[PDB]
RNA sequence: AUAUUGGCGAGAGACCGAUAGCGAACAAGUACAGUGAUGGAAAGAUGAAAAGAACUUUGAAAAGAGAGUGAAAAAGUACGUGAAAUUGUUGAAAGGGAAGGGCAUUUGAUCAGACA
RNA sequence: CGUGGAGGUCAGUGACGAAGCCUAGACCGUAAGGUCGGGUCGAACGGCCUCUAGUGCAGAUCUUGGUGGUAGUAGCAAAUAUUCAAAUGAGAACUUUGAAGACUGAAGUGGGGAAAGGUUCCACGUCAACAGCAGUUGGACGUGGGUUAGUCGAUCCUAAGA
RNA sequence: GUGAACAGCCUCUAGUUGAUAGAAUAAUGUAGAUAAGGGAAGUCGGCAAAAUAGAUCCGUAACUUCGGGAUAAGGAUUGGC
RNA sequence: AGAACUGGUACGGACAAGGGGAAUCUGACUGUCUAAUUAAAACAUAGCAUUGCGAUGGUCAGAAAGUGAUGUUGACGCAAU
RNA sequence: CUAUCUAGCGAAACCACAGCCAAGGGAACGGGCUUGGCAGAAUCAGCGGGGAAAGAAGACCCUGUUGAGCUUGACUCUAGU
């Protein structure tokens, strides 16, 4: 909520940093097997219970 | 109705964030952990629970200290200065 | 003054636009495909509830 | 690319194709197959005629439970209807494919369509949420589309 | 071109709603570099944004 | 002397060979569900080498067609081969409220061995 | 008869193309099945004497995966209601602006907040997927910016209670 | 504003004008309505619907735990200037 | 509150807004319950009556305890019906 | 407002194979068999006879050396006292 705890905001950053696709430069790399970023998140279809 | 009208009024929560196990099994009301009783010493494993202990026994972390006792054994616990 | 956009940054660190855009593309087509088999292989097992009551009796 | 089967020399035909579209194959094999062995120019008057909505196209497989018309009249069926998207789609390709064979040196006066083909294509699904708390699919039928035009002879 | 933005920060400066405000429309390349909210005032003085007048509740009768 | 499905290091098998074998050959106790205890997956292979399609052209663009790389795109990142169900085009044939099947032969196609 | 592996043996086949797959093309056998030609494909595989077994499927309201007829069908009908012109655009029933008609009608379709959610707020760019039609738009995609307290709250007190 | 009234109906400030659309107007339906004469003959049964309804005046029974019944029943009026 | 005058006898003009009466069975009443087939004559209720108990106690709990509820209590009370 | 026609979007139950009747016999009520009547593409809206239509329908009887809830002066025990 609005009146939250740092514990909270804490975890909240960490899934705001943890949003974003995958860098494209390590799909280049020579043994790799990473097609996409398969832990994405969005407050519409999962939600972090915290 | 017991189901769809009866499921708005789920708002308020019952566990929250534990410190030592970090996920949310900490009971407010009674405040101990549901999987690993905080305030208590000893840690939750029960011998029926044989894949929760999977999840959460050694290895499953970092072994920041411990992954090295065995170097440390093979060369004789020793100390000093390598060499020249 | 401003020395800097994330463009910038990939450009530097290889990537071209088009390569970002293509390997964008490819990546949201992956993540489709894949999701069309999560919604392929559970259809079956997603009306399966364990305490239907049947509103019929008479 | 690997196409169907062409009986004709592929010096005196010039080809094009469209993968994984959104139309429905269902419609879009009727509207396929209602301009096959045609000429491009008839033809293209033909498909938009039918935006227009004179000169229906008519649907011979896949016509359960649709309506009846008179502008099936001029094909003997009964049954007919005016399908913009895939109109539309075919169109791309009959211009695409004429520009081809413009760039191959080929007379635009005297094309027939000759092979004309759709597949059906990999499904995209969706939820569709019904009584009592269950799901059931929501998909699409997208098709692949692919054509060849030839210049007549004896 | 998409003046919503616009619109909202004129009924916030004008100090009236968003129902009361007139952006001219033969001036909608001109808007759409008032991103700022400065750039609003200007126009509002230049009078290319308007603010409508009370749409009438009369009491004659009663 | 004895025990040892745990831990560390090693050596091997008439074993399994990606629906098998540990639940996990892959960012697997991961994603995800559940208030919680707990539950718990799927997912391997381009090619020797990216040489991952320069350039032209139609299209608003995706793309298409040529061109090109390659031993091979009947290997084009939806990539080893690529079955079947199911489906499209072409060709052959049949068809008055089912179809399929057994015995016998005509007609059409096809094969034969040629005793050369 | 057939299958996966094991021991021997044919100084066995094979990149001049092994296995596999397709073949109303052929031969052998009562049959299980074997053999050949062609097409495709690309790296290992067989015959004989014996050993061994996680060894042969039409079924089990079998398990997993995939797919169909139904079927372009049922249907996308609660909440009084949309219309005109221009702009942008490849493209406008649905975007934006203006003009008109209307509604909520102050126990509101307003303005704010508690729980809870977690950056959904705002801007630029953008529309493959999502918005069960569409989409140039969007709570979506991508990239970034953004929350300032001596006085508001927690913090302090105790309650039922732990 | 009406009105006893935060009712219902209409408007001001603010907000929205969102819910897939066009054409046509068969049957059967959902929701809403009307109906000659008769008036529950229907039906398990007056289920459903209709009638009444506000305010002022008059008048209001049995019975009663004397407090009620009771808005009993039953009649009349209602505008504008 | 009253009187004239007026109108296609209309007028609580839309909205809003009780159908009434005579008798029986039953439960006294207001109230509560079968969330998602039973709202009732069932449950509770005040009222009446009984029983136990004068604390080293009556009723009840705990695995046990230097342990507990009634009890911050004391028959005009607690407990059980 | 739907249905109906159109543009777009687009599922499901169910499905041995499938779908014209009469009589016969038969697991004693045939879509298929037998003997007959007949039989001409492809179809739209409706319909509710049939498909012994479909379904996590209701109860009725029985068996089981299968159970569970509850009661008692059933058998065997037990906390407490
Ligand atoms: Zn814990």
């Amino acid at each position: 909520a609005a009146q939250k705890s740092f514990r909270i905001k804490q975890k909240m950053a960490k899934a705001k940093k943890q949003n974003r696709p995958l860098p494209q430069w390590i799909r280049l790399r020579t043994n790799n097997t990473i097609r996409y970023n398969a832990k994405r998140r969005n407050w519409r279809r999962t939600k972090m219970n915290i | 109705g017991k189901g769809t009208p009866s499921f708005g009024k789920r708002h308020n929560k019952s566990h929250t964030l534990c410190n030592r196990c970090g996920r949310r099994s900490f009971h407010v009301q009674k405040k101990t952990c549901s999987s690993c009783g905080y305030p208590a010493a000893k840690t939750r494993s029960y011998n029926w629970g044989a894949k929760a202990k999977r999840r959460h026994t050694t290895g499953t972390g970092r072994m920041r200290y411990l992954k090295h006792v065995s170097r440390r054994f093979k060369n004789g616990f020793q100390t000093g200065s390598a060499s020249k | 003054r401003r020395t800097i956009t994330a463009a910038d940054r990939r450009m530097v660190s290889g990537v071209t636009e088009k390569q970002y855009k293509k390997g964008m593309k490819k990546m949201q087509q992956l993540e489709k495909n894949a999701i069309n088999t999560q919604i392929r292989r559970e259809i079956k097992r997603v009306n399966f509830q364990t305490h239907y009551r049947d509103e019929l009796l008479q | 690319a690997r196409y169907g089967a062409t009986s004709t020399n592929p010096a005196k035909s010039a080809s094009a194709r469209g993968s994984y579209l959104r139309v429905s194959f269902k419609n879009t094999r009727e509207t396929a197959q209602a301009i096959n062995g045609w000429e491009l120019t008839k033809a293209q008057k033909y498909l938009e005629q039918v935006l227009d909505h004179q000169r229906a196209i008519p649907f011979r497989r896949f016509n359960s439970s649709i309506g009846r018309t008179a502008q099936g009249k001029e094909f003997g069926v009964t049954k007919a209807r005016w399908p913009a998207k895939s109109v539309k789609f075919v169109q791309g390709l009959l211009q695409n494919a004429a520009a081809n064979a413009e760039a191959k040196g080929l007379d635009a006066t005297k094309l027939y369509v000759s092979h004309i083909q759709v597949n059906q294509a990999p499904k995209q699904r969706r939820r569709t949420y019904r009584a009592h708390g269950r799901i059931n699919k929501y998909e699409s039928s997208p098709s692949h589309i692919e054509l060849v035009v030839t210049e007549k002879e004896e | 071109a998409n003046l919503r933005t616009q619109k909202r920060l004129a009924a916030s400066v004008v100090g009236v709603g968003k129902r009361k405000v007139w952006l001219d429309p033969n001036e909608t390349s001109e808007i759409a570099q008032a991103n700022s909210r400065n750039a609003i005032r200007k126009l509002v003085k230049n009078g290319t944004i308007v603010k409508k007048a009370v749409t009438v509740h009369s009491k004659s009768r009663t």
